């Protein structure tokens, strides 16, 4: 609505990108991941923190 | 030797002791470790992010 050059805002976060359900992980189990590099190939919505 | 010798005494052969002829019952093996091990002189941290 604003037009935005790669807007980063969404309307809401999506629930499926591409027929499947987005990754949730939270902040603490985020922080202690020693394979983060493959997680976010993916991509994730991080939560449980402000 | 024979005459102005009077008392002798013996003993039983030292176990030190080992003719020539017998030197390769003196081969013996050693073992030691590879140069490429490095020894750790670092402690290890515990540490969480809950």
């Amino acid at each position: 609505r604003f037009g935005f050059r790669d807007s980063p805002f969404c309307t809401s976060l999506p629930r499926t990108i591409m027929g499947n359900d987005v990754r949730r992980i939270s902040y603490n189990v985020f922080s202690m991941m020693e394979d983060i590099d493959d997680v976010i190939s993916e991509g994730f919505i991080l939560y449980d923190a402000y | 030797s024979k005459m102005n010798v009077s008392y002798r005494l013996y003993i039983k052969t030292p176990a030190c002791l080992l003719p020539l002829s017998d030197y390769m019952r003196a081969q013996h093996d050693y073992v030691s470790p590879s140069s490429s091990r490095v020894y750790i002189k670092d402690p290890a941290v515990v540490y969480t992010r809950s």
